[PDB]
């Protein structure tokens, strides 16, 4: 019982471990997507601004 | 998604206000000449009242 546990135990842990690190890379790309759009938008602010 | 939303309504106003600010230059060319028609006219008060 307390091997098939631990087998247990293994499996949640690579599971988990895996998981992690493959997030943690699509967060960072995101965040890295997402202000290249936010700067984009930065810029036609202040030219409307500037027109106006 | 809101981004997306956010530049595809500033892309639309940008070109609107570009149309607006063709039809005004061919309008100001003599402008070198305002500070000095107030100033003018100004004066031409003073002396009246």
């Amino acid at each position: 019982m307390v091997e098939m546990i631990e087998s247990q135990t293994l499996l949640l842990t690579y599971l988990t471990i895996k998981m992690q690190k493959n997030l943690f890379r699509l967060e960072e790309k995101a965040e890295r997507n997402l202000l290249l759009v936010n700067d984009q938008k930065d810029q036609l602010q202040e030219t409307i601004h500037m027109m106006k | 998604q809101l981004l997306i939303k956010q530049i595809r309504d500033m892309r639309s106003e940008h070109v609107a206000l570009q149309n607006q600010q063709k039809l005004a230059e061919k309008v100001d060319r003599k402008i070198s000449d305002k500070d000095e028609n107030i100033q003018k006219t100004r004066c031409m008060w003073n002396t009246i009242m």
